C-alpha cells in the first residue's frame, strides 16, 4: 500500500493510516480506569510486566500536586509528555503563582501532539493518556488519544479489553457522583476486574491506585497501601 | 528543499538530464552568430503565433554591459534568470576592478552558474544555450555556453532548430575578411534557410557589437537589410 | 571643499573645486569631485573622500542594473531614495555629503543629501567647508529661469568665492551642464591660480649621489 | 526494498518497525545474567571468543558506571559505548550539583531517555538515525538497597529480581525462575548464575571465557579476578 | 511522448526536453469553467470576465476575479482560486515595495516580469508545484499608453493588443484576430463593445448585467475602475440596439 | 599616532618613459632600531611595484594578501595586470576593512604592460586613490618630501636625471626625520631593465 | 521648529515653519515639514530631520499596503498607531516628535500627538517643537470651542508667527494645510502675509 | 500511477488529489450550519455523542476566535483547533499593530492564505477541516465567511458544512433571512438541524448554538440555556 507509510498522505477514503496504526498501540497496552465523584478523582491501573521477577511496570505517574496521569502504549512517549506537562505546570507557578487549570494543560498537550501528524518524517505519539485533576471547577477526568483529540469524561477505561470495563461503568455511572472515596475506588476496581481473564484476580501486586481531591495531594497507593481498598471486594460472578 | 542531486550518472557514464536539456535546446527557435573582422552579429527568429502579440514588449537579444550582448535558444524564463545573473556578475566585477569585464571572464562566471545546477540539490539543469558577443582589447569575441556549463569559442555558429544545416551553410559561406555588413547579410541568409513564411522586420531580431558597443537594431534598419537581401 | 549646484531654465549646472588635503597639507591639486551616476544624473561629493567614492560607485552600479532591467532612462528620485536609505542605515558613519543633479522625463531635479540621510530638494544648493561663501553669492545673485551662460557664470563665481576665502578649497573650477539635449563635462572650466615661474636651477648633474651597491636586471620584450 | 519506509513508521499492529528489528538484534548477542539479593547484585556474562588468537581481556561486557553502579551489556556492543558515557557523565554531574550519589533508577531513566531520540528530519545535526541495538542490565546499591534494572531498545526500563538477556534468555530465564528465592545469599546467587551460564554456553565454562562482578553494601564495584573465578568454578 | 523516471511527477526533463508538470498546470487553469477577455484601445484598457454564482446563498460581492493591485494597475485572475489569491497578494507586495525602494509607481511590464520570475522558480525546484492560475494586468504607462500584459504558470510573460484566458481561449483568440486585422483605433465604447461581443459570441450567451464583470482604465482617469451594474446595462442595451 | 610607531618613508616619481620608487630601510620599535634591511617595496609584476608605509605588521599583511589576490587574477585572466587595475584592487582591499583599518598607505609605480606608459599613484588609510603626473610620497616625513619634490622635479627627465632627483629628495628629506632613515633603496623601472641601487646615507 | 494642529468640526488645520538649522547656520530656509501620509492624513515632523523622514516613509509604505488590502480609506488612529509603534520600539535610537492630523469618515477630524518616547494622545489642538514653549499661554488663552475653518487658520497663523519671532530655530515662511472631506488645501504665508505684532519702544 | 501521493504533484488533467482527499475527510463529519440576518449571525452544530461516558461540553465545535468573532468547524478536530489558534494569533497581532479589532474579511483572507500554504509542498499535509467565521460590528455589519481545505474563502448568507450539507442548504433556501431577527433564526437553525439528522445511523446528538449581533453588543457567545431549550422544543414539535 502506498498510503499507509507516511503521516502526510491522505487515503482516497479520507483517512490517515499512520494515526490509526498508532491508536493500535494504545489498544494493545494494559488497561486503566478513571472515574470522578463530586469531590475526588480516582485512577486505577493494572500493572504487569513480562515475568514474575520483573516488577510490574509503572503506569501511574505524578505530574503536579493536583494532576496525575495513567499510561497506555509507548512508555518513552509517555515520559516525554509527562516532562512537557510538568514543565508547563512549573512555568505557571513561576509566572502566576497559581496552579495551572487542568483543561488548559490538556489543550497544550493536544497542541503538542498535533504538530507531528502534519510534517514529513515525523510520527504520532503512540500513547494514550488518562488525566486526573482537581482545580477550582472541581475534579476532572480527561482522555488523550494519539490522534491529538482529547475528551472530557465522567469515567473512562483505555487499554486491552477495556470495552467490558466501559460497559460496567456505563451501567453504574449514576451512583459515582454521590459516593465516598472507598466506594468510588471499589467501583473502579470492579470495572478493572472486568477486563481480566476469568481465572485471574486482583492482588496487591498487580493494582495501582491514584487519588486526588479537595484536600488531598495526588497520591499513588501501591503495595500494602492498596490493601485497605482491596478489602471488602466480593468475588467475581 | 531537496538536498540530493537529481542529475546522476548512468551505467554508461552519461548525465541524462543534461542530454534532455540539450534536447530542449535543439527544439527552440534558430539563432545565429557570426564574427566579422570589425564586429559580431547575433540574429534570432521571434515568430509569434498571432497578430495580437505586441512585438516591442519582450526581446530575445539583450545587453549585459556596454560591449557585451546575449542571445539564446531554448526556454525563455531560464534565459531571463541567466540574464539577471550575468548582469549582476558584470556589475560585481566593475565594482572591484573599475574596468568593464572581459567577455571570456563573463562567459566563465556564467558557465560556473550553469554547472552549479547540474550538481546541486533539488534542481534541474537550465534548458537554454547561450551565444555571447563582446569587444575587448580591440578584438571581437563570440562564445557559446551550453546547459552543462561548457563554453566554446566560435568564428560562426548556429543554435536551435535545424542547427546542423545552418552549420553547413556557415561553413560554405564564412570568410575571415568579412566586414560587419556582409556578416549581417550572411546571418539573415542562414535564418532564411530554416524559415517558414515571409521574413519581416518584426519576426527576426538582430544585434551587433563593434567598437562603439553593443546595440539592438531598430526595425527600420532590419527592413533596410532585408530589402538588400531580397 | 566647495561644491555647488543651480537649476536654470533648461537644466542643471554643478560646480566643484579640485583640491584634496590631508590635514593642512595639499595632497592633490587636480581632484575630480563631480562623479558620474547615469548619462543624465551626476553627483558632487564632499566629506570623507573614500566614503564619497565608494557610495557613488555603488549607487551608479545599482542604477545601471535598474536601467538595464527596465529599459528606461533612470530618474533622479530613484538615486535620491537609494542614497538616503543607504546613508540612514549607517547612522552617519559614512561621511558623504552629496549634491545630486539630473534631468529626467519630469524635468530638472537638484538634491542635497547629508551624511545622516537627510535630503532637501532645492533650486540651488552648496556643500563643503566653503559652502557659506558660495551661498552668499547664490543669495545675492540668483534668479529663477536663467539662461545657460548666466547660470555658468553664477556657479563659477560661487566656486571662486569658496576658493579664495576658504583654506580647504583651491586650485581649478570644474563644471557640469546637464540638459535634456546635451551634457557638458567641463574640466577645467577656469584656472584662477597658477604656480609662479622658477628662478633657479638646482644643480641636477650626474655623479652627485654616492652609491654603495647596484644591480641591473634585463627584461625581455 | 529497504527505503520504502522511514525510520519513524508504525506497523499495522502498532509497533515501530526499527525498534522491533533492533530487539531482534538483541537475540544474537551473548548471555548476561543478573541476580538481586539483600546482600547485593551479581552480574555474570559470557565472552564469545571466536579465535584462540584473541586475547579475552580486551572483551569488556561489564563496565563500572560508578563505584556503586555497574552495567552488563548484550547485543551490538559498539552501540553501548555512547550510553555508558552518558551514564558516567550523569552520575558525575549529579555528584557535582548535589554532593550525593545517584540512585540506580535515575541513571536508568536518564539512559532510557536517549533510546527513542532518533529520526531523519526536524532533528539537530549530530542526531541519531537508528535505534540502539543493546540491552542493558544495571546493578547497584543505593539507600533503597541492592537494585537491578533492565533496559531494552524501546526505552522501556523495569526493575527485576533475576533477569537474563541475550541469545539464550528464554531457557536461562526458566532456570532462574526455578532457582530464585528472596532469601538467597550472594554466594548462592553467584553459584546459581554460573550453573545456568554453564548450561547455556556452547563452549566449556572456564575462568577466561566469562565475566563476573558484584556490588555489595559497603564494598564498591568488584570485578572478579581469575583466581577468585577459579575458586568459584571449582564448586560447579 | 516518452518518459523516464519521475518526469511526470516532478519538474525535471523528459527525453524530449519537456516539463510535463507545467503542462498539467496549464490544464489546471481550465478547471473552473470561466473565461476572461482583455482588450486595448487608443486611450483605454478593458477586462471582461465571466461571473457565475451557482448559489443564491452566496454573497455576490465576494465572488470576484477582478482585483486592484495599485491605484492604477488592475488584474483578472483565471484558474484555481486560492492560487490566484496567493498571486494577487504577491503582486501587491511587490508593487508596494517597488514604490518604497525606487520612489515611483511600478510599470505594468516590470510587475509582470517580477511575477513570471517568481513562477519560474517553481518550474526549476522540485519540492514545490506550479500555481494553476493565469494573470492578466492592465494599466496606463505615461510614455507608452494603455498596457495589457499576461503571465502563465510556465514563467512566460507577454504584452498584447487583445488576449483571452480560460476555457474558450482559442475561439476568443480567433475572434479577436479577425477584429484586430480590420483595424479601427478603438474608442472606449468600441473597446468595451468588442470585449463584450467576443465573450457573448464565444460563450453563446446573451448577458445580463450580473453575469459579467467589467474593469476599465483610461488615460483621462488612470485609476483602475470596476463598473457598476447600471453602466454595464447601458453598454449592453447599446450592443443590442446595433 | 599608530602610524609613527615604526616610521618609514616611500616615494615615487615619474620620468620620460621611466618610473622611480624609493624607500627607507629602518625597522625599529619607536626609538630603538632593530634592523636596517627592512623590505618596503614589493614586485607585483615585471614592471610594476608597490611600496607600503606605516605599521610594519600591516605592511607585511597587506603585501601578502595583495599577492594572493594578484596571483589569482593572473591565473584566471591569463594576462598581466595593468597599474590602474592594481590600484582599484588595493583600494577595494583597504575599504573592506573600513571600520578596522589597516594602518598602511601605499604608492604604486609601474609601466603599462603593453604601451609602456608611466603610472604612479598613492592611496590613503582607507583607499582614496590619487593619480599624479609628477610624484607621490607617503610616510612620517611627508612634508619634508613634499618640499624637496616640489623644488626639484622637472618634466620629461631621462633615467639618470630621474635617479639623481629622487635620490637627493629622499636623502635630504629623511635626514630631517628621526624615525626614518638608516639607508635608502631606489628602483628605476624602464622598458628593458630594472636598476636597483642602495644609497650612501646617514646611519644616525 | 514649531508645528501646530487644530481640530474644527469637519476637519483639521496644520501649520509649520520652514527652517532647517545645522547649529546656527540655516541649511534650508523653505523646507516643508508637513508630509502627506495618505490622501487625508498628514504629519508634522519635529526633531531629527533624517529620523523623521525615515519614519514617515516607512509609515506611508505600511499604510498604503494596509489600505490596498482592506479596500477602505484608512483611519487616522491607524496611522497614529503605526507611528507610535515605530517611535516606541526605536525610542533609544530616534529623536522624533510627530503630530498626526487627518479626516476619516468614521470619526471626522482628528489630531494625535506622538512625543519623544513613543506615547500617543488625542488632543483638540497640539503644538510641538522648540518654539512651542513660547506660545503655550497664548493658545490656552485664545482657544475656544466651535471654531470654523477660517478662524482656525487665523489662530494657527497668529500662533506660528508669535513663535517664529522669539525662537532662533524657527522662522521663514508659514505653511498651512486644511484637511476636510472635500480634500486638502495648502497655503504659504510669506512677507507681509505673516501677522505682525508691535514691538515695545521707549 | 502515483499522481495522488503528494500535494506538489499535478495529475495529467490538472487536479491535486490530496486536497480532494482532505475534502473527503470533511464530508464525513457531522453538519454545522450558519445563518446571517441583518443584525447578526447564528451558528448551529449537531454534536454526536459517541458514548454516555462523555461530559456535556466535550469536543466543542464552536470557538471564540476574537471577542467579536466566532468559528464553527467540521472535519478533523485537532486540525480545527490548530487553525483556531492560528486565527486567534492573527487577531491578536492585528490589534497590537494597527490598534483596532480586525475586520472579518481580512481575518478570513489571512487564515485562508495560511491554509493554502499547506497545499503546495510534499513536506506538509493539507488540512482536513472546513470552517465558518462569523462576526458583527456597527461599521461593517454582519459577516459570514467559509473556508475549505484548499484555501477558498467566500461570503455567504447561509452556509452548511459536513455530511448533510446539500439537504441543509435546501432547507436554508426556504428562509427570507434578510428580513428576519436573530431570535427567529435560532429556532429555524434548530429546526433544520433536527431535520437533517439521521437517527438510524447516528445515535444521539447535542445541539450547539451561538450567535453574534447587536443583541449581544457585538460579542460572540453561547446562546442562553432558556432560548436553546425553547428552540429545541420548537424543533421537536416540528418533526411530529
Ligand atoms: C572636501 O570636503 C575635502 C576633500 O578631501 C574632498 C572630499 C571629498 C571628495 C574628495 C576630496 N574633504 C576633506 O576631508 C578635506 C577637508 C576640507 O575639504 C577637503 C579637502
Ligand atoms: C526642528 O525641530 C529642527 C528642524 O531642523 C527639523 C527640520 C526638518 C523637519 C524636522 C525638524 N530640528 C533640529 O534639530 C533643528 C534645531 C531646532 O529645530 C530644528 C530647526
Amino acid at each position: 500500500n502506498q498510503y499507509d507509510n507516511d503521516v502526510t498522505v491522505w487515503s482516497p477514503q479520507g483517512r490517515i493510516h499512520q494515526i490509526e496504526y498508532a491508536m493500535e498501540a494504545v489498544k494493545q497496552g494494559s488497561a486503566t480506569v478513571g472515574l470522578k465523584s463530586k469531590t475526588h478523582a480516582v485512577l486505577v491501573a493494572l500493572k504487569r510486566a513480562q515475568s514474575e521477577l520483573a516488577a510490574h511496570q509503572k503506569k501511574i505517574l505524578h505530574v503536579d500536586n493536583h494532576i496525575g496521569i495513567s499510561i497506555a502504549g509507548l512508555t518513552a512517549d509517555a515520559r516525554l509528555l509527562c516532562n512537557f506537562m510538568r514543565q508547563e505546570c512549573l512555568d505557571s507557578r513561576f509566572v502566576f503563582d497559581r496552579p495551572l487549570p487542568v483543561s488548559r494543560l490538556v489543550s497544550l498537550i493536544g497542541s503538542k501532539t498535533q504538530i507531528p501528524t502534519q510534517r514529513y518524517g515525523r510520527r504520532p505519539y503512540g500513547v494514550g493518556l488518562l488525566i486526573a485533576g482537581y482545580d477550582d471547577m472541581g475534579p476532572h477526568i480527561f482522555q488523550t488519544c494519539p490522534s491529538a483529540n482529547y475528551f472530557d469524561c465522567r469515567a473512562m477505561s483505555i487499554g486491552a479489553r477495556s470495552q467490558s470495563a466501559r460497559t460496567y461503568l456505563e451501567r453504574h455511572m449514576s451512583e459515582f457522583m454521590e459516593c465516598n472515596l472507598n466506594e468510588l475506588v471499589k467501583h473502579g476496581l470492579r470495572a478493572l476486574r472486568e477486563t481480566l481473564p476469568a481465572e485471574q484476580d486482583l492482588t496487591t501486586k498487580n493494582v495501582s491506585i491514584g487519588i486526588v481531591g479537595k484536600d488531598l495531594e495526588f497520591t499513588i497507593y501501591d503495595d500494602d497501601d492498596v490493601s485497605p481498598f482491596l478489602e471488602g471486594l466480593e468475588e467475581r460472578p | 528543499g531537496y538536498s540530493f542531486s537529481l542529475t546522476t550518472f548512468s551505467p554508461s557514464g552519461k548525465l541524462v538530464q543534461i542530454e534532455y536539456a540539450l534536447a530542449a535546446v535543439a527544439g527552440g527557435a534558430p539563432s545565429v552568430g557570426i564574427k566579422a573582422a570589425n564586429g559580431v552579429v547575433l540574429a534570432t527568429e521571434k515568430k509569434q503565433k498571432s497578430i495580437l502579440y505586441d512585438e516591442r514588449s519582450v526581446h530575445k537579444v539583450e545587453p549585459i554591459t556596454k560591449h557585451i550582448g546575449l542571445v539564446y535558444s531554448g526556454m525563455g524564463p531560464d534565459y531571463r534568470v541567466l540574464v539577471h545573473r550575468a548582469r549582476k556578475l558584470a556589475q560585481q566585477y566593475y565594482l572591484v576592478y573599475q574596468e568593464p569585464i572581459p567577455t571570456a571572464q563573463l562567459v566563465q562566471r556564467v558557465a560556473s552558474v550553469m554547472q552549479e545546477y547540474t550538481q546541486s540539490g533539488g534542481v534541474r539543469p537550465f534548458g537554454v544555450s547561450l551565444l555571447i558577443c563582446g569587444w575587448n582589447e580591440g578584438r571581437p569575441y563570440l562564445f557559446q555556453s551550453d546547459p552543462s556549463g561548457a563554453y566554446f569559442a566560435w568564428k560562426a555558429t548556429a543554435m536551435g532548430k535545424n542547427y546542423v544545416n545552418g552549420k553547413t551553410f556557415l561553413e560554405k559561406r564564412y570568410n575571415e575578411d568579412l566586414e560587419l555588413e556582409d556578416a549581417i547579410h550572411t546571418a539573415i541568409l542562414t535564418l532564411k534557410e530554416s524559415f517558414e513564411g515571409q521574413m519581416t522586420e518584426d519576426n527576426i531580431e538582430v544585434g551587433i557589437c563593434n567598437e562603439a558597443g553593443f546595440r539592438r537594431l531598430t526595425p527600420t534598419e532590419v527592413k533596410d537589410y532585408l530589402a538588400a537581401i531580397a | 571643499t566647495t561644491i555647488a549646484g543651480v537649476v536654470y531654465k533648461d537644466g542643471i549646472v554643478l560646480g566643484a573645486d579640485t583640491r584634496a588635503t590631508e590635514g593642512m597639507v595639499v595632497a592633490d591639486k587636480n581632484c575630480s569631485k563631480i562623479h558620474f551616476i547615469s548619462p543624465n544624473i551626476y553627483c558632487c561629493g564632499a566629506g570623507t573622500a573614500a566614503d564619497t567614492d565608494m557610495t557613488t560607485q555603488l549607487i551608479s552600479s545599482n542604477l545601471e542594473l535598474h536601467s538595464l532591467s527596465t529599459g528606461r532612462l533612470p530618474r533622479v528620485v530613484t538615486a535620491n531614495r537609494m542614497l538616503k536609505q543607504m546613508l540612514f542605515r549607517y547612522q552617519g558613519y559614512i561621511g558623504a555629503a552629496l549634491v545630486l543633479g539630473g534631468v529626467d522625463v519630469t524635468g530638472p531635479h537638484l538634491y542635497s543629501i547629508y551624511p545622516h540621510g537627510s535630503t532637501d530638494k532645492l533650486p540651488y544648493v552648496t556643500m563643503g567647508s566653503g559652502s557659506l561663501a558660495a551661498m552668499a553669492v547664490f543669495e545675492d545673485k540668483f534668479r529663477p529661469d536663467m539662461e545657460e551662460e548666466e547660470a555658468k557664470n553664477l556657479v563659477s563665481e560661487a566656486i571662486a568665492a569658496g576658493i579664495f576665502n576658504d583654506l580647504g578649497s583651491g586650485s581649478n573650477i570644474d563644471l557640469c551642464v546637464i540638459s535634456k539635449n546635451k551634457l557638458d563635462f567641463l574640466r577645467p572650466y577656469t584656472v584662477p591660480n597658477k604656480k609662479g615661474t622658477r628662478l633657479g636651477r638646482y644643480r641636477c648633474e650626474k655623479g652627485t649621489t654616492a652609491v654603495l651597491t647596484e644591480k641591473i636586471t634585463p627584461l625581455e620584450i | 526494498s529497504e527505503y520504502d519506509r522511514g525510520v519513524n513508521t508504525f506497523s499495522p499492529e502498532g509497533r515501530l518497525f526499527q525498534v522491533e528489528y533492533a530487539i531482534e538484534a538483541i537475540k544474537l548477542g551473548s548471555t548476561a545474567i543478573g541476580i538481586q539479593t539483600s546482600e547485593g547484585v551479581c552480574l555474570a556474562v559470557e565472552k564469545r571468543i571466536t579465535s584462540p588468537l584473541m586475547e579475552p581481556s580486551s572483551i569488556e561486557k561489564i563496565v563500572e558506571i560508578d563505584a556503586h553502579i555497574g552495567c552488563a551489556m548484550s547485543g551490538l556492543i559498539a552501540d553501548a559505548k555512547t550510553l555508558i558515557d552518558k551514564a558516567r557523565v550523569e552520575t558525575q554531574n549529579h555528584w557535582f550539583t548535589y554532593n550525593e550519589t545517584m540512585t540506580v533508577e535515575s541513571v536508568t531513566q536518564a539512559v532510557s531517555n536517549l533510546a527513542l531520540q532518533f529520526g531523519e528530519e526536524d532533528a539537530d545535526p549530530g542526531a541519531m538515525s537508528r535505534p540502539f541495538g543493546v540491552a542493558l542490565l544495571f546493578g547497584g546499591v543505593d539507600e533503597k538497597g541492592p537494585q537491578l534494572f533492565h533496559m531494552d531498545p524501546s526505552g522501556t526500563f523495569v526493575q527485576c529480581d533475576a533477569r537474563a538477556i541475550g541469545s539464550a534468555s528464554e531457557g536461562a530465564q526458566s532456570s532462574l525462575q526455578e532457582v530464585y528465592h528472596k532469601s538467597m545469599t550472594l554466594k548462592e546467587a553467584i553459584k546459581s548464575s554460573l550453573i545456568i551460564l554453564k548450561q547455556v554456553m556452547e563452549e566449556k565454562l572456564n575462568a577466561t571465557n566469562i565475566e563476573l562482578a558484584t556490588v555489595q553494601p559497603g564494598q564498591n564495584f568488584h570485578m572478579f579476578t581469575k583466581e577468585e573465578l577459579e575458586e568459584v568454578i571449582k564448586d560447579i | 511522448g516518452s518518459s523516464a523516471g519521475f518526469d511526470r511527477h516532478i519538474t525535471i526533463f523528459s527525453p524530449e526536453g519537456r516539463l510535463y508538470q507545467v503542462e498539467y498546470a496549464f490544464k489546471a487553469i481550465n478547471q473552473g469553467g470561466l473565461t476572461s477577455v482583455a482588450v486595448r484601445g487608443k486611450d483605454c484598457a478593458v477586462i471582461v470576465t465571466q461571473k457565475k454564482v451557482p448559489d443564491k446563498l452566496l454573497d455576490s460581492s465576494t465572488v470576484t476575479h477582478l482585483f486592484k493591485i495599485t491605484e492604477n494597475i488592475g488584474c483578472v485572475m483565471t484558474g484555481m482560486t486560492a492560487d490566484s489569491r496567493s498571486q494577487v497578494q504577491r503582486a501587491r507586495y511587490e508593487a508596494a515595495n517597488w514604490k518604497y525602494k525606487y520612489g515611483y509607481e511600478i510599470p505594468v511590464d516590470m510587475l509582470c516580469k517580477r511575477i513570471a520570475d517568481i513562477s519560474q522558480v517553481y518550474t526549476q525546484n522540485a519540492e514545490m508545484r506550479p500555481l494553476g492560475c493565469c494573470m492578466i494586468l492592465i494599466g496606463i504607462d505615461e510614455e507608452q499608453g494603455p498596457q495589457v500584459y499576461k503571465c502563465d504558470p510556465a514563467g512566460y510573460y507577454c504584452g498584447f493588443k487583445a488576449t483571452a484566458a480560460g476555457v474558450k481561449q482559442t475561439e476568443s483568440t480567433s475572434f479577436l484576430e479577425k477584429k484586430v486585422k480590420k483595424k479601427f483605433d478603438w474608442t472606449f465604447e468600441q473597446t468595451v463593445e468588442t470585449a463584450i461581443t467576443c465573450l457573448s459570441t464565444v460563450l453563446s450567451i446573451d448577458f445580463k448585467p450580473s453575469e459579467i464583470e467589467v474593469g476599465v482604465v483610461t488615460v483621462e482617469n488612470p485609476k483602475f475602475r470596476i463598473l457598476t451594474e447600471a453602466e454595464i446595462d447601458a453598454h449592453l442595451v447599446a450592443l443590442a440596439e446595433r | 599616532s599608530i602610524m609613527s610607531y615604526n616610521g618609514g618613508a616611500v616615494m615615487a616619481m615619474k620620468g620620460k618613459n621611466c618610473v622611480a620608487i624609493a624607500a627607507d630601510r629602518r625597522f625599529g620599535i619607536q626609538a630603538q632600531m632593530v634592523t636596517t634591511d627592512f623590505q618596503k617595496i614589493f614586485p607585483m609584476g615585471d614592471r610594476l611595484y608597490i611600496g607600503l608605509a606605516g605599521l610594519a605588521t600591516d605592511v607585511q599583511t597587506v603585501a601578502q594578501r595583495l599577492k594572493f589576490r594578484l596571483n589569482l587574477y593572473e591565473l584566471k585572466e591569463g594576462r598581466q595586470i595593468k597599474p590602474y587595475t592594481l590600484m582599484s584592487m588595493v583600494a577595494n582591499l583597504l575599504y573592506e576593512k573600513r571600520f578596522g583599518p589597516y594602518y598602511t598607505e601605499p604608492v604604486i609605480a609601474g609601466l603599462d604592460p603593453k604601451t609602456f606608459k608611466p603610472f604612479i599613484c598613492s592611496l590613503d588609510l582607507i583607499g582614496c586613490p590619487m593619480v599624479t603626473d609628477d610624484f607621490v610620497v607617503s610616510g612620517t616625513c611627508a612634508e619634508q618630501m613634499y618640499g624637496m619634490c616640489e623644488s626639484l622635479w622637472e618634466p620629461n627627465m631621462d633615467p639618470d636625471h630621474l635617479f639623481e632627483t629622487i635620490s637627493q629628495a629622499m636623502l635630504n628629506a629623511v635626514d630631517r626625520d628621526a624615525v626614518s632613515g638608516m639607508g635608502v633603496i631606489v628602483h628605476i623601472i624602464e622598458k628593458d631593465k630594472i636598476t636597483t641601487r642602495t644609497l650612501k646615507a646617514r646611519m644616525d | 521648529t514649531t508645528i501646530m494642529a487644530v481640530q474644527f468640526d469637519g476637519g483639521v488645520v496644520l501649520g509649520a515653519d520652514s527652517r532647517t538649522t545645522t547649529g546656527s547656520y540655516i541649511a534650508n530656509r523653505v523646507t516643508d515639514k508637513l508630509t502627506p501620509i495618505h490622501d487625508r492624513i498628514f504629519c508634522c515632523r519635529s526633531g531629527s530631520a533624517a529620523d523623521t523622514q525615515a519614519v514617515a516613509d516607512a509609515v506611508t509604505y505600511q499604510l498604503g499596503f494596509h489600505s490596498i488590502e482592506l479596500n477602505e480609506p484608512p483611519l487616522v488612529h491607524t496611522a497614529a498607531s503605526l507611528f507610535k509603534e515605530m517611535c516606541y520600539r526605536y525610542r533609544e535610537d530616534l529623536m522624533a516628535g510627530i503630530i498626526i492630523a487627518g479626516w476619516d469618515p468614521q470619526e471626522g477630524g482628528q489630531v494625535y500627538s506622538v512625543p519623544m518616547g513613543g506615547m500617543m494622545v488625542r488632543q483638540s489642538f497640539a503644538i510641538g517643537g522648540s518654539g512651542s514653549s513660547y506660545i503655550y499661554g497664548y493658545v490656552d488663552a485664545t482657544y475656544r470651542e466651535g471654531m470654523t475653518k477660517e478662524e482656525c487658520l487665523q489662530f494657527t497663523a497668529n500662533a506660528l508667527a508669535l513663535a517664529m519671532e522669539r525662537d532662533g530655530s524657527s522662522g521663514g515662511v508659514i505653511r498651512l494645510a486644511a484637511i476636510a472631506e472635500s480634500g486638502v488645501e495648502r497655503q504659504v504665508l510669506l512677507g507681509d502675509q505673516i501677522p505682525k505684532f508691535a514691538v515695545a519702544t521707549l | 500511477t502515483g499522481y495522488d501521493l503528494s500535494a506538489s504533484t499535478f495529475s495529467p488533467d490538472g487536479r491535486v488529489f490530496q486536497v480532494e482527499y482532505a475534502m473527503k475527510a470533511v464530508e464525513n463529519s457531522s453538519t454545522a450550519i450558519g445563518i446571517r440576518c441583518k443584525d447578526g449571525v447564528v451558528f448551529g452544530v449537531e454534536k454526536l455523542v459517541l458514548s454516555k461516558l462523555y461530559e456535556e461540553g466535550s469536543n466543542k465545535r464552536l470557538f471564540n476566535v476574537d471577542r467579536h468573532v466566532g468559528m464553527a468547524v467540521a472535519g478533523l478536530l485537532a486540525d480545527a483547533r490548530s487553525l483556531a489558534d492560528i486565527a486567534r494569533e492573527e487577531a491578536s497581532n492585528f490589534r497590537s499593530n494597527f490598534g483596532y479589532n480586525i475586520p472579518l474579511k481580512h481575518l478570513a483572507d489571512r487564515v485562508a492564505m495560511y491554509v493554502h500554504a499547506y497545499t503546495l509542498y510534499s513536506a506538509v499535509r493539507p488540512f482536513g477541516c472546513s470552517f465558518m467565521l462569523g462576526s458583527y460590528s456597527v461599521n461593517d455589519g454582519a459577516q459570514l465567511y467559509m473556508i475549505d481545505p484548499s484555501g477558498v474563502s467566500y461570503g455567504y448568507w447561509g452556509c452548511a458544512i459536513g455530511k448533510a450539507r446539500q439537504a441543509a442548504k435546501t432547507e436554508i433556501e426556504k428562509l427570507q433571512m434578510k428580513e428576519m431577527t436573530c431570535r427567529d433564526i435560532v429556532k429555524e437553525v434548530a429546526k433544520i438541524i433536527y431535520i437533517v439528522h439521521d437517527e438510524v445511523k447516528d445515535k444521539a446528538f447535542e445541539l450547539e448554538l451561538s450567535w453574534v449581533g447587536e443583541l449581544t453588543n457585538g460579542r460572540h457567545e453561547i446562546v442562553p440555556k432558556d432560548i436553546r431549550e425553547e428552540a429545541e422544543k420548537y424543533a421537536k414539535e416540528s418533526l411530529k
